[PDB]
RNA sequence: GAGGGACAAGUGGCGUUCAGCCACCCGAGAUUGAGCAAUAACAGGUCUGUGAUGCCCUUAGAUGUCCGGGGCUGCACGCGCGCUACACUGACUGGCUCAGCGUGUGCCUACCCUACGCCGGCAGGCGCGGGUAACCCGUUGAACCCCAUUCGUGAUGGGGAUCGGGGAUUGCAAUUAUUCCCCAUGAACGAGGAAUUCCCAGUAAGUGCGGGUCAUAAGCUUGCGUUGAUUAAGUCCCUGCCCU
């Protein structure tokens, strides 16, 4: 029937955002391009700066520690700890 | 803490009172004269009236 | 390592939209397909798991939705169906996601003409299990 | 015979910058140990909580809010990835930060009510060091919370932006905006 | 040197264990177990498609451990947590089919002994199987 | 020369085996290294990286712990060492080196050989716990 | 050959304990110890009235079943010897070869 | 506009409607040894240093 | 023959003896009733019942 | 089982010689939690506790006691004690790892506790064994927690309410109430306005187990354990009570 609340709290971040599901041509071009860049390669940090989602972020970051560019430093369940050496 | 009952006060003066040659400084000497000297079934009793008896040494002794 | 493969919306059984976060949690999706059933259909169809829903050969779709159609004629036993021995054919089968709600009609609409009070609690506004009522159920 | 270190750390030459906030932050090496996870049993005694090493107390006061109450194994794991996230970045010692952010993080002089049954004005007045350090690690867990409430960004990872935006003076971090919040209206009732 | 499963950390050397499992084919799965099973009471199905042999394995564990279990001991042993919903938890055990099919096909691959006043127990040719895959594991962590 | 130390956490209890040999922690049988939780990896350590090296490898411990907590028995098992080579140093090292030791000992913490008298309290007939009460109803 | 004595109060336990060691001291028996059993206790919670008012106020009913065994292998003969004492009824007698 | 930091010297007691803060005549360091009363809310002691925003203050109830 | 629990037989014979000490004080109530003791004995079972008039 | 051990004792300050507070040490403890708890009231509740009872009604077409159904559960609504969630400090999967009270049989009138093997996916069945108990369940291999994977801010895989089909168990009988398991349908709920409840250290809270009714049987209650906070240790402003 109607709806009753007693709060009124509308506005979020961004009506209901996408976001990359798998990586694009470009993007990840450029992914792999200004991803030296950076000081923390997090996988929060690679995800909500760069358009990615959690799971392409984890792989993207897995693919390239089996490529060998970044250093993985401590890793644990739910903070990935990445540095790039130099 | 220490605000001991009136019975606790009155049977270390009468203590004190009768015997008083026979008490010291020590705590670990008074209890056992106390217990030598009277008869008390609690062991918690026994422990307040010793030490109250130990600061009515302490006072007297000073003052 | 599967760049870019040209599949998003699929069309499965006239009503129901594919998603694009998982295959096993894409096929969720479908009314009648819950939370083993398709993890248990991934299996018989042998696909890796770490695979997108718009990532996967178009065949092998078809072959999905043979095993939905017809899940009986190589595994999954009679216990894990939805549809159970009460039809009026005795048929061991899944239901579709246009056939549950006709099913649930034909259901209804025999408890009706039985006019057994279940069926009378569920054509008034009531609960056939909400055993109270009196905080329960409102609006 | 060795140094005492949280991690692979030395836990030395960090020392407090001023005066105010002396013998209440345990950063010293009469007090170092190293794990947060200690044997603390400091709320019999009224000023035996002064003693406590203030990266347990970051700990007992990030631990809240009912479905992470207790858990000292996983916030002690918490405050392990943040120090070594304030590492990573630009290096800045992860307790050097932690000082600084006590120093830094709130209040000095906070509004309450007097005497004399009248009118609700709430007049600042001046407030102990000990309840500055209290409030200062309440706000840094409380902004730590709820910036990483509902996003990717972890526990860890807020709660280390939450100390360098609270060190660095950069307005950025709940701790800054909750201290401005309460020295504008102390200077309101100044 | 004196290698144990004790002395070796277990999150690799199970994993390991389910590898040399594979090697020697030291399993059966006859037909439902085959299709599909589910956990203790549970909601889904386990991701990691050689779950069979990570039983098998922590059955292994168990039985180097605890001499003497059985079908319902080690079911109490697995034990878990089940989240009824609105109505609140309690402690659910296991399976019985998977115990039972666990110890007869490590029996028949000649790994459990029966114990005439208990259950399962370690045989020396499991010993010798474990302590040297252990003995591996461990060189493999040192080197 | 053989000295029985034991435990008493809260409900934890270690019994420690000591003896003169080549350096060894044996905990049920499981060494040093496997301690239970991965974050406690450093209190439990403290007998050995703060007070050396060669003590360790004079002095021989098995220690059996029947605990009932994690936290309990991690701190059971450093009270047990902390207390044993306390003991040792009684029984066959000189009071000049016990005396030392056991000021560092206690100097950098007093539970290592004070025993904790914390025991948790009864639950009242009352409320839910022990101190606290259920909700009340006014109007 | 054991005995066991299950006691409902725990002095008359000690006494009659006490009065059975002295007993049995003089005699040519190796007189194993008194085994202290753990005491039982069978806790009965109460609601404290008839009628449901005021607060939840609740009756905590206890008991303490004390238990020692002895150990005195005997032949049945010696064992019937030792059998006649007058004891407490706060005690109870088995015996067991 | 100075910032001025001042050490507890004694403690005259808790006042307030709910007992809060704290009559503190503290001390002045970074001056001569004069006496001002304050209010100074949480728990103190004898010796805790203190900073202060304005020196020209007052004790505040009686 | 038959046996029970030490936790059963115990609040047993107390039911016993609270059951025969308030039938007595019940159907004894003319004389002066003041209390029982019970022996347990496996050949004669001595029931002494203390009262005021023993008449 | 007995005895010891702690008494604010020792020091310094605050206090009138005082009564007593504060900091430290030695110490396990500078004191834990309960029971009992006066003089005297409420015209508080209970005759639905009785073979405790005064007065009134009935006693043969019964207001006695049985038998067979329905009912206390019934719903436009409001209120109270609680449980589950509104998630990423998280949900799922797998591995690892730790307990404490206490209960249990042929009953002074009906009855369990459960190991082992096989079958079934599961709820369960079958055969066999121990226990009237520190012996057998049981070295109560609990949950929470810890490690690794998946999920990635989407009312999403959180939430599981409602609802259909089937399969097991007690009970003589379960459908307009049993209970448990599988599949499927997958709502509100985005941290809650006015107001309000409890709480000072192994304490609140998270979390599981045991007893009570039980045959089926806990979301209640009584107790036990695991992890374990924040901040006061002050006051008469709000409320209630006491004294003069
Ligand atoms: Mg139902
Ligand atoms: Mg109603
Ligand atoms: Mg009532
Ligand atoms: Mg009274
Ligand atoms: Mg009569
Ligand atoms: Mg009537
Ligand atoms: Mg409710
Ligand atoms: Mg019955
Ligand atoms: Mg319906
Ligand atoms: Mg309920
Ligand atoms: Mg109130």
């Amino acid at each position: 029937g109607k709806a009753k609340k007693k709060k009124w709290s509308k506005g979020k971040v961004r009506d209901k955002l996408n976001n990359l599901v798998l990586f694009d041509k470009a993007t990840y071009d450029k992914l792999c391009k200004e991803v030296p860049n950076y000081k923390l390669i997090t996988p929060a940090v690679v995800s909500e700066r760069l358009k990615i989602r959690g799971s392409l972020a984890r792989a993207a970051l897995q693919e390239l520690l089996s490529k060998g560019l970044i250093k993985l430093v401590s890793k644990h369940r739910a903070q990935v700890i990445y540095t790039r050496n130099t | 803490g220490r605000v001991r009952t009136k019975t606790v006060k009155k049977a270390a003066r009468v203590i004190i009172e009768k015997y008083y040659t026979r008490l010291g400084n020590d705590f670990h000497t008074n209890k056992r004269v106390c217990e030598e000297i009277a008869i008390i079934p609690s062991k918690k009793l026994r422990n307040k009236i010793a030490g109250y008896v130990t600061h009515l040494m302490k006072r007297i002794q000073r003052g | 390592v599967i760049p870019e493969k040209f599949q998003h919306i699929l069309r499965v059984l006239n009503t129901n939209i594919d998603g694009r976060r998982k295959i096993a949690f894409a096929i969720t999706a479908i009314k009648g397909v819950g939370r083993r059933y398709a993890h248990v259909v991934l299996r018989k169809a042998d696909i890796d798991l770490t695979k997108r829903a718009g990532e996967l050969t178009e065949d092998e779709v078809e072959r999905v939705i043979t095993i939905m159609q017809n899940p009986r004629q190589y595994k999954i036993p009679d216990w894990f169906l939805n549809r159970q021995k009460d039809v009026k054919d005795g048929k061991y089968s899944q239901v579709l996601a246009n056939g549950l709600d006709n099913k649930l009609r034909e259901d209804l609409e025999r408890l009706k003409k039985i006019r057994a009070h279940r069926g009378l609690r569920h054509f008034w506004g009531l609960r056939v299990r909400g055993q109270h009522t009196k905080t329960t159920g409102r609006r | 015979p060795d140094i005492k270190l949280f991690g692979k750390w030395s836990t030395d030459d960090v020392q407090i910058n001023d005066i105010s906030l002396q013998d209440y932050i345990a950063v010293k090496e009469k007090y170092a140990k190293y794990l947060p996870h200690s044997a603390g049993r400091y709320a019999a005694k009224r000023f035996r909580k002064a003693q406590c090493p203030i990266v347990e107390r970051l700990t007992n006061s990030m631990m809240m809010h009912g479905r992470n109450n207790g858990k000292k194994l996983m916030t002690v794991r918490i405050v392990k990835h943040a120090f070594e996230i304030i590492h990573l970045l630009t290096g800045e010692n992860p307790l050097q930060v932690l000082v600084n952010a006590i120093i830094n993080s709130g209040p000095r002089e906070d509004s309450t009510r007097i005497g004399r049954a009248g009118t609700v004005r709430r007049q600042a007045v001046d407030v102990s060091p000990l309840r500055r350090v209290n409030q200062a690690i309440w706000l840094l867990c409380t902004g730590a919370r709820e910036a990483a409430f509902r996003n990717i960004k972890t526990i860890a990872e807020c709660l280390a932006d939450e100390l360098i935006n609270a060190a660095k003076g950069s307005s950025n971090s709940y701790a800054i905006k909750k201290k401005d919040e309460l020295e504008r209206v102390a200077k309101s009732n100044r | 040197p004196g290698v144990t499963v004790k002395d070796v950390n277990q999150q690799e050397f199970v994993r390991a264990l389910a590898a040399f499992l594979k090697k020697s084919g030291k399993l059966k799965v006859p037909e439902w177990v085959d299709t599909v099973k589910l956990a203790k009471h549970k909601e889904l199905a386990p991701y990691d498609e050689n779950w069979f042999y990570t039983r098998a394995a922590s059955t292994a564990r168990h039985l180097y451990l605890r001499g003497g279990a059985g079908v319902g001991s080690m079911t109490k042993i697995y034990g878990g947590r089940q989240r009824n919903g609105v109505m609140p938890s309690h402690f659910s055990r296991g399976s019985k089919s998977v115990a039972r099919r666990v110890l007869q096909a490590l029996e028949g691959l000649k790994m459990v002994e029966k114990d005439q006043d208990g259950g399962r127990k370690l045989t020396p040719q499991g010993q010798r199987d474990l302590d040297r895959i252990a003995g591996q594991v461990a060189a493999a962590n040192k080197k | 020369q053989s000295v029985q130390v034991f435990g008493r956490k809260k409900t934890a209890t270690a019994v420690a085996h000591c003896k003169r040999g080549n350096g060894l922690i044996k905990v049920n049988g499981r060494p040093l290294e496997m301690i239970e939780p991965r974050t406690l990896q450093y209190k439990l350590l403290e007998p050995v990286l703060l007070l050396g090296k060669e003590r360790f490898a004079g002095v021989d411990i098995r220690v059996r712990v029947k605990g009932g907590g994690h936290v309990a028995q991690i701190y059971a098992i450093r009270q047990s060492i902390s207390k044993a080579l306390v003991a040792y140093y009684q029984k066959y090292v000189d009071e000049a080196s016990k005396k030392e030791i056991k000021d560092i000992l206690i100097q950098y913490d007093r539970t290592l050989l004070v025993a904790d008298p914390r025991r948790c309290e009864s639950k009242k007939f009352g409320g839910p716990g022990a101190r606290a009460r259920y909700q009340k109803s006014y109007r | 050959i054991r005995i066991t004595l299950t006691s409902r109060n725990v002095k008359s336990l000690e006494k009659v304990c006490a009065d059975l060691i002295r007993g049995a001291k003089e005699k040519n028996l190796k007189v194993k110890g008194p085994v202290r059993m753990p005491t039982k206790t069978l806790r009965i919670t109460t609601r404290k009235t008839p009628c449901g008012e005021g607060s939840k106020t609740w009756d905590r009913f206890q008991m303490r079943i004390h238990k020692r065994l002895i150990d005195l292998h005997s032949p049945s003969e010696i064992v019937k010897q030792i059998t006649s004492i007058s004891i407490e009824p706060g005690v109870e007698v088995e015996v067991t070869i | 506009q100075p910032i001025k930091l001042a050490r507890v010297t004694k403690v005259l007691g808790r006042t307030g409607s709910q007992g809060q803060c704290t009559q503190v005549r503290v001390e002045f360091m970074d001056d001569t040894s004069r006496s001002i009363i304050r209010n100074v809310k949480g728990p103190v002691r004898e010796g805790d240093v203190l900073t202060l925003l304005e020196s020209e203050r007052e004790a505040r109830r009686l | 023959a038959v046996q029970i629990s030490k936790k059963r037989k115990f609040v047993a014979d107390g039911i016993f003896k609270a059951e025969l000490n308030e039938f007595l004080t019940r159907e004894l109530a003319e004389d002066g009733y003041s209390g029982v003791e019970v022996r347990v004995t496996p050949t004669r079972t001595e029931i002494i019942i203390l009262a005021t008039r023993t008449q």
